[PDB]
Order: C-alpha cells, then structure tokens, then sequence
C-alpha cells in the first residue's frame, strides 16, 4: 500500500522555526510533485507548497512565502518543510500530499499537529469518573473519564488499551485560558461492570505522558478507618541488616574475643558510606571501637561491622542494638540480638572407644558422647598432648526426648598412635560447665 | 489567486435522497477540480478530480458533472458512510485553492437523550477543584439546551459543554457540558442537577445527585 | 391503742429452728386467749396455735403438733412461738391474733414471713429493658427492667429512687427452680424520657445489694478501627510451590510405595482451586494417580498433591516435575526434582556398648555408628526381637573429611534389659548395600 | 376436722350490686362462723362473728346470716373498698379452720392491652443468656393469651408469665411474659414476635422485632 506518515510537529514560541519530514514508503517518490498543505483548527484547508521531483522548482502561497522552503531527499524517501518565523495563524494540522497527476491530492498522510504559542506546555491529569454512589443499576452503565490541563493538542484517550471501542464517545476537547479539557463517555453494557477492569489510557506526546486510570466503584462512605495514624514511611527495598552473636565459646572464654557482628547487604557506588550506630541496651556506646570493614562481591556492596563486647556483658542478657542509616532510606533500620533466657544442664560427656570388630583396618574411630545439656549452645573440638587435634567431625545438636540435646564428635586415627597409647581427649565448652570448661580423657 | 465559493456551508438531508453541492470559481478554470471528502476526525481522501473523473475506491453513487465555472457533486443514495464534509478544490492554477467546504447531516427520527451525571472524582477533590460532568448522550436533533442547577434550581454561568459531529451508525449526536467549581465553592452547597431540554420531551429530562453521601 | 407487732423469724434451712415473738400493746394482755395464724404463699390460711389465759392450757393443730410450742409471758406483754424441726410445708406469713369474742381472731398483727428452704442465698441480676431498636415513637413510651435470678423474697424495685410512680407496674415474682425473676414496666407521658433520665433502682435484702441500671436508649450494632499493623504499600507474594523427594525408604523397598510430593502455600481462601500438572520426564501423566487435596490452616489454605510413582522410575534418574497455576499467578509455577547423580559407597555399620562409666544409672546408651557412606540419602532405625525399637534419636548426616557421610543413632534403655541380654539391633538401608538392607547387633 | 367449703372461688360484678358468697361444713357449728376480709396486700379484719353478729365499723350494707352447716355473707351497695378477699371460719371445734377463700373482682368496660416488646439487654448478651420480654399492660377481662413465635410463626413452650392483681384505679390488669433462651440460641434466629389474643380484638394484637439492626 501506499503511506506517508508526517513528523516532527509540536509546539514553537512565535518568531521560532520548526521542520516537518514527511516519510513516504510505497511508491517511486522521485516520480511525483510532492505538496504540504495545512487545515486551520477552524478546518479549513490551505495549500501551503509544491516541489517537482527534482526540486528545482518551488511555488509557495503569499502567507507563507519566504518563511517556509519544501524540500525533499529521493535518497531516502522523505519529503521536508522548514518553517522559520512562525505564527500563531500558523497553527493547524499539516498534511503533506502525494500528486495524482491531474492537479489534485491523490493520497494524504495522517498529517502532523502544529501550535505556536507562547504558553509552556503542561501535562494533564485524569480523573476517573465512576457513576454515582447512588447506584444507578439498570443496564447502561455508563462511565467516563476527565481530562483536564494539558497544552497543546492532542491527546490519545483509549479504554482498555484499545480493545473497548463499542459505545464511547470522545469529546472535542476545548480550551479555556491556556488550558485544554477532554472527556470520553464508554457506554458500556450492564453484565457486570466490576468484573472486567475497565480502564482510562491517556497518553500525551508533548509531555511524555501515558497515565491508565482504572475506573474503581464509588463506595458508600464511611464505614471501616482511615490510616491509623501511620506516620511518614518506616521501611522500603534496598540494603538489608543482619545481626549475628558471638561464638560460643568466644564468649564463654575469658581469653577469646567475642564480638557482636551486623552486616548490611545490598548497596552499589551511588550510596557510599553507611552510618552506623551501636546501643548495649540502648546506651549510647557511640562506636565502641566498632571496626566496620567494606567488600566486593556479585556487583554490590556489603558492609560488616563489628562491635567487641564484654564477656559478662553478653552473659547478663543485655541488649545489643544496630542502627543503620542512609540517604536512600526513608527510616533508620535497626536490629537486635540477645542471649534468651534458658534452662541450664551440664553436659554428661563420655568418650567411647573404637569397637573391637574394628581392630583391623589401619585408621580407628574415637566417639566423644555429649547428651543431657542445655542449653543447645556448645563448642566441642579434640585434643591430642594439648594440641587442638584435626580429623575430628561434629554432629549437630539434637533434641533428645527429655527436652536435653546431645551430640557426638568422631576422631579418626591411625590405630598405630591408638594402641601405643596417647593423650586424646575430647574437650568441651558450655555455659552450665565447671569452668566453662570440661575435658574427658583416655585410658587405654 | 483564484477564489472558489461553495454553497450551501451546511446541509441535512434524508437518507436515500440526491444531494447537488455546487462549487464556484472567480475565473476560467476548464475542467481542472477536485472533490474530497472528510469524514470527521479523518484525512480528506480524493473523490473525483477532472471536474468528474472518479477516483479509484470511489463507489459510483457520486458524481461530479459541470465544467468551465461551475461544478457539481451529487451523491445519489444518501447513506450513513457519507456523513462527512466536502471540498471541491481546483487546479488550473496556483495556488491550489479551496471552498468553504459542505457539513453534511441525515435527517433521522428523533431520539431521547440519555444523561447521566457524575460527580467529582475523590482524586480531582484531593488535587483542589470540582468538576461535575454530564453526559447527554445519543441523540438527535442537535438542537438541545442543557443548563446547571446547584442548590434548588438556582443556574450557574461557568460551564463548557462539547458536541460530536453526527455519528456515522446511529446518526445522532452526543454531548458533554461540565461545570467546574473550586472544592470549597463545592462544598458550601449540595445538590446539582443537570438540566436537559430536546424536542423529543414536554417534560425537560432531569438527573441529579446530593452530595451528602458522596 | 390496740396493735400486734410480732417480729422475728427471716429464712431458714428445713430441720432448723425459730423463735417467734408477738408484741401486744393496747389492752390487758394478761386477760386475753392467744391464737398464731400462718398464711401460706398460696394465700390459704391455717390456725397454728392457741394459749390460754395464763399459759398451761394450749391447743396445737396435729400438723404442727410435736414441733410448735406456743407461750406467752404476761409482763412484756408477748406471745412467742417455738418453731423446730421444720420442714417446707411450714413456709408461710404468720400473725399472732387476740380472741375478742367466742372463738374469733379481733385483731392480728401486722405479720411475719417464714421460709424454710434448702437453697443458698442468690443475688440478682438487673437488666435495663429499653424499647426496641425500632423507634417506635408516639406517646407512651414504655420501658421496664427485668430482675433475674436472685433469693429469696423480697426484692423491692423502684424506679428513679421514687420521684417516678405514676404509670409504673410491678409484676409479682415467679420461683423458677430455686432462684426468681421479676420484672417492671413504666409508661412516660410527654417529651421527657431522652432527655430527662431514668434509672430502675433495685434492692435486696438477704445479699445488700442494691443497683441502679439507667435504662439508656437502644444504639446499633456497630464498632470504628480495626488494624493497626499500618496498611503501608505492602501486600503477599503469592502461593508458593516447594517439592518432594519420597523416603529412601519408600524407594529401597518394594513392598513400600514411594511418592513425590509438591505443595502449594498461601493460597487464597476465594481461589481453592488451583490446577496442579504433573510431568515425568516432560510426558503428561494426567492423572497417573495424582492424588490432591486441601487443608485450611494458619488463616490461609494449602493444597498437598501427592504423585505415586514406580521405584525404579526414581531410580533411572527420572525428572518429575510439577507445575502448578491460578488466576492470580501472571506465569505458571513449575518445580522439578530428580535423583542426584553420584557414586556410592556402602556405610560400615558398628555398634558401641554404653561406657562403663555409665553402668550406675538406670539407662544406658547404646550407639549406633554409621560412617563411609554416599549419597547423604539414609534410613536407619533400632530394633528389638523384631518390632521397631521406640525411644531412639539420629542425628542428621554429616560430611566428613573424605567426601563420605557418617551419623550416629542413640538409644536409651533400662539397664536391666542390658545386662540381661535383649536383641536390640541397629537397622540401616541405603542403596549401597547388598539387598539395601544390613543388621548389626551385640555379639553377647 | 370440719373442713369448710367457701363457694366459689372468685366472683365479679358492678358497683352497687348486691352478692352473696356462701360457706359450708363437714359437720354443725351451730353458729360459730366468722367472716374476714383481706384487701390485697392489708391484713385480714374482722368483719363477722357468731354467724350474724357485725363487728365494729363494717358498714351496714355487710349482712352475715346462717345456722348449722351453711352460712352465707352479703354485701350490698358494693363499695370499692370492699375489693379483698374472704375467708370464713367455723370456731366450733378445735382444730380453728377456714373456708379456703372467695376474692372480688370489679367488672369494668373492656380495654385494649398496650403490648410492648423488649429484646434482651447487651448488659445480658455479654453474661451468656437471652430474654425477650413482653409487656401486656392496662387490659380487661383478665382472660387473654400470649403465644411467642420465633422465626416466621414457630411456637415455643419455655415461657414465663405473670399477671397483676386488679389495679385500683384502672380496674384493669397487667402481664409480663418472658421468653428466656441462650444467648447462641438467640443468635441462630432472626424475628421475634409476642401475639396475644384477647376478646377487645378479633384480629390477634401483635409486635415484632428483627434482631437483624439491635
Ligand atoms: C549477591 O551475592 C551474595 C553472595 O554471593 C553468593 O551467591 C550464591 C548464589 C553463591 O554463589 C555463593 O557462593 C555466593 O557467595 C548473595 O548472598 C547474600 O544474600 C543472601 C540473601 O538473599 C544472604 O542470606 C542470608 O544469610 C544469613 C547468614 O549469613 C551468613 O551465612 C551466609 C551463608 O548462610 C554467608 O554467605 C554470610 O557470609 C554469613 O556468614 C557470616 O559472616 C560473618 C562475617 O562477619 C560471620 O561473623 C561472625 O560474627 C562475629 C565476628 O564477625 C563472631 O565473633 C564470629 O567470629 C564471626 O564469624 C558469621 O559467623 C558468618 N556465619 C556463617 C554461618 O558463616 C542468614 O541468616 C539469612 O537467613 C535468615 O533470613 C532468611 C530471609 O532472608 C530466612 O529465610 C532464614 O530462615 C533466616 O531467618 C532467620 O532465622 C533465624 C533463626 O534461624 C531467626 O532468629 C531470624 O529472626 C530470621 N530472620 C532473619 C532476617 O535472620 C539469609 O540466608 C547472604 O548472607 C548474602 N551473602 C553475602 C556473601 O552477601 C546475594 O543474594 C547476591 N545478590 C544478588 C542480587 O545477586
Ligand atoms: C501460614 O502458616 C504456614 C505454616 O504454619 C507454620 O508457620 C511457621 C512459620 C510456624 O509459625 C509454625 O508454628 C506454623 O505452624 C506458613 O508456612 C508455610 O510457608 C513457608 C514459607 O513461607 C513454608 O516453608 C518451607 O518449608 C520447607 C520445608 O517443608 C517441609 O518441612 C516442614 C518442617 O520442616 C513442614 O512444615 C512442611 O510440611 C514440609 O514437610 C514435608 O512434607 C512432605 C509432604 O508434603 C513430606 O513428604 C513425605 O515423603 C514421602 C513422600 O513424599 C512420604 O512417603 C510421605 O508420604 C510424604 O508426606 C516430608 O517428609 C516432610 N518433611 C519433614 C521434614 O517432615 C522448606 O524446605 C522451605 O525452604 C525453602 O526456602 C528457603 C528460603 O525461603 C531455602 O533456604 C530452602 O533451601 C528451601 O528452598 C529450596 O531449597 C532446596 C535445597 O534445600 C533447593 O534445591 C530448592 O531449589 C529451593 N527452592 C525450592 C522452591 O525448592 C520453606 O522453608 C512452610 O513449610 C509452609 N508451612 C507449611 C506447614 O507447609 C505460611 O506461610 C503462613 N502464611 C503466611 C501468609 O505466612
């Protein structure tokens, strides 16, 4: 088929140039007169320019002689119209116009909308007219949408993003003092409007505005509550905290160091820096030498600080607070961690040998037997003449029927050093503990 | 510059009749004139240039005839897909000028308009201004006088209504007046009544709404 | 001149006593014949006794006869009556009444009542009876209060402390099992009630109690602001799919009849019906026993569909897949599970006697050691002469050190059954195993 | 013992008639016959002794008479202040015995019972029980029945009534008839209504409630 789509129309201050093109795809445009003719919002229709195929002949109308040259590129199809010391009477639609041979318009373009004005241009704002709360159920329930404020022409009202097309209606909109206003009426059929989601599809080129306004019910007033005074908002999505507590045994030991860590994931280079802000119970313990380290990962930052505690201080179930802040949050985030209250057993810990039906194959296994404590918290490890010894594996925890955990921690060791005799000792640490700290040992 | 008039501006006639737009020029024009027709909210489409040679996609029901200053459409059966508005341009020579142009418009059977209020939307109320919006829709004649009414039947002067052109299937028209207030010159009173007056009723059509509850 | 005032006697539990006294005034006393007359809550009137002028000479009907013991002491100028062993029929008003004639009672006192009961003393409860919630306006509007459940007799209802008593009524209360009910009706004239109060004063005796319900006007059925959890631009995921692998034991076993499971959470109450698609291998098996069903819970609903499928299917490496959707979801859901690919190692199975510095307490640990094992997927129990041992707890499969998993089965037992020889034994399947299945028990 | 036999039981008629109520014994008693009058709530006078003999103050129109097993009470003239209750008493023998008893009802024009309705309290609802309470005020005759009906027309038998005595100055009666269920019970209906019959109206007299708002 053949088509000439125009471009390039807006809106321009008086005494300020503006260039339509006029893409043309469908024929052998250097075998044509092309024409750009205009037609007034009042519509009338005005020639406005003539160009023959090579373009070395021009012919233009006295209104707009001077300041307006046709022009075309064959190479590419497109026809062209630089106007440069424009009207307010240059406002219309402009349509550029294939000739048919006998001095008429065989084919027109879908035209370009112009407006020269002094006024800025000002996006709309939608309104979505449901009908009246009174609901006036019957079979037409008709609906609407308004349009108002925006400069200039036009606008693209649709429903339902175009499929809804039977029984609307869209209203020429009109003007008053610089501002434009357009309704649409959809007509539509009774069925049962809420089901389904009848939408208002505005869009606005000059501004970039594509605004869709579902068409909600109009309600009867009052009967649940307003925002239970919900203040300005307290969270969103972006970097995350995490608090962690110690080790065990860092706390439980007096020499090791427990430290307190929070970490904050879930940032990139446009947010640097993060305060940060540690409370023993709230008290102000302003960055308690609170080393806080940033790395590198997947593409994000994640930034870990930690704060070192006081043994005791732990142990006394106190609070320990972090709070994170940062300009991309709406509200501070701050976690909390705690030792919970808990009942206390000493851990009844054996050490059973390797079996007998096993004094075969050069490697033996040593069990150390952890059961009735509480709480689950514990540390275990192997010894060997003081040595922290390797090869050990630990089960984890596991609730036994009375309300106790217990738990095993496996040696594996080349029979030689088993039968020769040495020291292998399974050591604990927990809480409910002599010292903290028990060590049963061998024998033979 | 050649000055082509066209008469009459305006034109409603019965489905199936014949109609003779006339176009005239200012000077000798041989046979050198065109005819498009627009069909509101649409771009001219050539119906016969040559003073009667008819386009292609062009249905034989039009015909221009008439040569030298002078010429004539005539569209033999009127028909619902020819509510539009025609020009009748020339070419002899330059500038290519136009006429006036012709609105054309099917004298149907009267129909009762449908109305329908709607009272601001809660998201307009929240922005700072009130715009109660009537929908007067399908119907025919044109002539209809729609008025607001606030409190009582007391009217008001700050309205903007728009109209349709005729509709190409029902043949009627539609329209939407809206009269926009400021919130607090909307609260400070409480019923609105739209007011349509159309030769299809004695009686002037009324729709309102209270705004106590909504 | 002439009065009778006995006095005395309040309530009573059968089998007790009561001492009645008569004071007369107004006359010789002295030279009069005494009568005591009881009348019975059902208004009959029965003589109780006679005296002579002097004493000595006194007459009791047979009823009372043995019970009653009438007197007199011509000084204070008083009649008496000597109630005992009462029983019920003995409940009424009694009067002492002077013979002024030939056997005539003159003058009788004001009266007593008696009421011998074995029930406990209730207070009552008021219930202010405003009109009905349908204004029925007019001009007598009448009100009323109901007194429900007290004893005993009497209760005395007022209405505004008094200052109300014109259109009043007060029906006489009913004995309903053991306790009472009485209600009041007021009828007001003119525009007075709303505004003006009113208030149904209510007192009783027995338990001093004394209440004053304002009859306030019936108001609807309808309370302002439930939530406040702030409504903030949040909402819920969505349902949620999670898949299931069938029990190693289930697969292992060919009598057995292992299973996948895929589960689908958070689904809304108003959209039960999801459509759950299962896939073996990419190839439909609409139906192939897919068995679903729903449970409600938490606030939300969850739907478990269960697909049986043949051991080996699993076995070969298979891939079922599950794909579930529902209105509200914008894609399908799909999750897929498949046996993980890997060697496999059967696991040496020893079993350790409790340590000798255990055999003290009543209970003693066995442990079960399983170590050298691949895949993670295991399934071991205890058992005794045969049936599936209770009281025994595993730990979860830990990777140790050479790639292979181990994990140890605790049991505890009465250390009678020890010593004295019983077939506990642990039970271990795995695929790595010759026939999946091996038994190792204490060779004792 | 000589059981007397007071007859009847209850008796009405006009102001200024003339009635007589009559007493008889097991065995003679000569003319040892007292006759009491108890006004509802006062304690009882003597009015009668030695079968005819007038005691002080009773007015001439009370006339006692009789001999040896029937004996019998007039009152002429009835004057208001004679609306009581009457007991008559052998004092022959011993055991003192009476005559059970004969109470006076004024006849008066009849009138229609103001009934009134009364859902249970919220005071109530919260303890855990439900009654609906009716109020049959100001009526005569004395003779009228209530019937409740849940929903639709459906009878029930768990009632609780009570009448008044004749009032004093209306001459009329009152009654309160309770309906008590469990709050549930209550809950799982929705109309309540109380009918009451009486010979004032041919159509039943009814009042109902729907707990669907209180
Ligand atoms: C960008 O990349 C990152 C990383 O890249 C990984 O990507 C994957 C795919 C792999 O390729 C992997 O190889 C890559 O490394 C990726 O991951 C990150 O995001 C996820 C969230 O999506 C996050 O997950 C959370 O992890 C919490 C545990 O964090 C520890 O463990 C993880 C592994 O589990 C480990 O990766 C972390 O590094 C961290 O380890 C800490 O490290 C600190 C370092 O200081 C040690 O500190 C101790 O503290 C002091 C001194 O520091 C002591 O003295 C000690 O000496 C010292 O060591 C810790 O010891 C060490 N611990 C361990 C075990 O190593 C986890 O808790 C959290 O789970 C909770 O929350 C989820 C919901 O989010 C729930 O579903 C869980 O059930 C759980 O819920 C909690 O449950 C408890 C009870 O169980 C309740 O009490 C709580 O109330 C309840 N709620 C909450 C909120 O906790 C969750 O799983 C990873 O940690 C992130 N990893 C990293 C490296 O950043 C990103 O997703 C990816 N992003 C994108 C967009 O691509
Ligand atoms: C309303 O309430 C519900 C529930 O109410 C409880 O809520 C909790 C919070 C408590 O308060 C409690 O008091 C309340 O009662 C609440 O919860 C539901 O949603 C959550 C998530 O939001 C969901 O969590 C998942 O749980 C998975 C574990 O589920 C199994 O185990 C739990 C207990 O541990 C149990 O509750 C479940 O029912 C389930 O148990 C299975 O059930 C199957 C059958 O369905 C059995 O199968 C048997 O096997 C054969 C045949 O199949 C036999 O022959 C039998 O016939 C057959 O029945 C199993 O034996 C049985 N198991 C056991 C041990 O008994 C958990 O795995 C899952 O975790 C995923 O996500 C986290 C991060 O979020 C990851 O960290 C995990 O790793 C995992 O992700 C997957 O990980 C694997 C590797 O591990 C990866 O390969 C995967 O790719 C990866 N992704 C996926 C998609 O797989 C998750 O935690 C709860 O389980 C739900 N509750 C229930 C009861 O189902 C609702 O949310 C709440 N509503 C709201 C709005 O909050």
């Amino acid at each position: 088929e053949v088509k000439l789509q125009e471009s390039g129309g807006g809106l321009v201050q008086p005494g300020g140039s503006l260039k339509l093109s006029c893409a043309t795809s469908g024929f052998t445009f250097s075998d044509y007169y092309m024409y750009w003719v205009r037609q007034t919002p009042e519509k009338r229709l005005e020639w406005v320019a003539y160009i023959s195929n090579g373009g070395g002949s021009t012919y233009y109308p006295d209104t707009v002689k001077g300041r307006f040259t046709i022009s075309r590129d064959n190479a590419k199809n497109t026809l062209y119209l630089q106007m440069s010391r424009l009207k307010s009477e240059d406002t219309a639609m402009y349509y550029c116009a294939r000739h048919g041979g006998y001095y008429a318009m065989d084919y027109w373009g879908q035209g370009t909308t112009v407006t020269v004005s002094s006024a800025k241009t000002t996006a709309p704002s939608v309104y979505p007219l449901a009908p009246v709360c009174g609901d006036t159920t019957g079979s037409s329930v008709t609906l609407g949408c308004l349009v108002k404020g925006y400069f200039p022409e036009p606008v693209t009202l649709t429903w339902n993003s175009g499929s809804l097309s039977s029984g609307v209606h869209t209203f020429p909109a009109v003007l008053q003092s610089d501002l434009y206003t357009l309704s649409s009426s959809v007509t539509v059929t009774s069925s049962t409007w809420p089901s389904q989601s009848i939408t208002c599809n505005v869009a606005h080129p000059a501004s970039s505005t594509k605004v869709d306004k579902k068409i909600e019910p109009r309600g009867p007033t009052i009967k649940p509550c307003p925002p239970c005074k919900c203040p300005a908002p307290n969270l969103l999505g972006g970097p995350s905290v995490f608090i962690f507590p110690p080790k065990i045994k860092d706390v439980l030991m007096i020499s090791l160091s427990p430290i307190v860590t929070c970490v904050v994931v879930d940032v990139s280079e446009d947010d640097p820096d993060v305060q940060i802000s540690w409370f023993v119970n709230n008290v102000e313990v302003h960055t308690a030498q609170t080393q806080t380290h940033r790395e590198d990962y997947n593409s994000t930052l994640r930034v870990v600080s930690a704060l070192p505690i006081q043994h005791q201080d732990w142990m006394s179930g106190k609070e320990f607070k972090c709070k994170v802040n940062n300009k991309d949050l709406p509200a501070p985030i701050e976690r909390t961690i705690s030792k919970p209250k808990g009942s206390v057993r000493a851990p009844q810990v054996y050490v059973l040998p390797p079996p007998e039906e096993e004094m075969t194959k050069k490697q033996v296994t040593l069990t150390c037997m952890v059961t009735d404590f509480m709480p689950e918290d514990i540390y275990v490890e192997w010894t060997n003449n003081g040595k922290t010894e390797l090869n050990y594996k630990n089960t984890e925890p596991v609730l036994d029927s009375d309300g106790s955990y217990f738990m095993y921690s496996k040696l594996r060791v080349e029979k030689k050093n088993w039968v020769e005799r040495n020291s292998y000792s399974c050591s604990v640490v927990h809480e409910g503990l002599h010292n903290h700290h028990t060590t049963k040992s061998f024998s033979r | 510059d050649i000055v082509l008039t066209q008469s009459p501006s305006s034109l409603s006639a019965s489905l199936g009749d014949t109609i003779t737009i006339t176009c005239h020029a200012s000077q000798n024009i041989n046979v050198w004139l065109s005819w498009y027709q627009q069909k509101p909210g649409n771009i001219p489409k050539l119906l016969i240039y040559k003073a009667s040679n008819l386009h292609t996609g062009v249905p034989s029901r039009f015909s221009g005839s008439g040569s030298g200053t002078g010429f004539t459409l005539t569209i033999s059966s009127l028909q619902p897909e020819d509510i539009a508005t025609y020009y009748c341009q020339q070419g002899q020579s330059y500038p290519l000028t136009f006429g006036g142009g012709t609105k054309l418009e099917i004298k149907r059977a009267d129909a009762a308009p449908t109305v329908s209020i709607f009272p601001p939307s809660s998201e307009q109320l929240t922005s700072g201004g009130a715009s109660v919006v009537c929908f007067l829709n399908n119907f025919y004649p044109k002539d209809i006088n729609v008025k607001w009414k606030i409190d009582g039947s007391e009217r008001q002067n700050g309205v903007l209504n728009s109209w349709t052109d005729q509709d190409s299937k029902d043949s009627t028209y539609s329209m939407s007046s809206t009269l926009t207030l400021t919130k607090d010159e909307y609260e400070r009173h409480n019923s609105y009544t739209c007011e349509a007056t159309h030769k299809t009723s004695t009686s002037p059509i009324v729709k309102s709404f209270n705004r106590n509850e909504c």
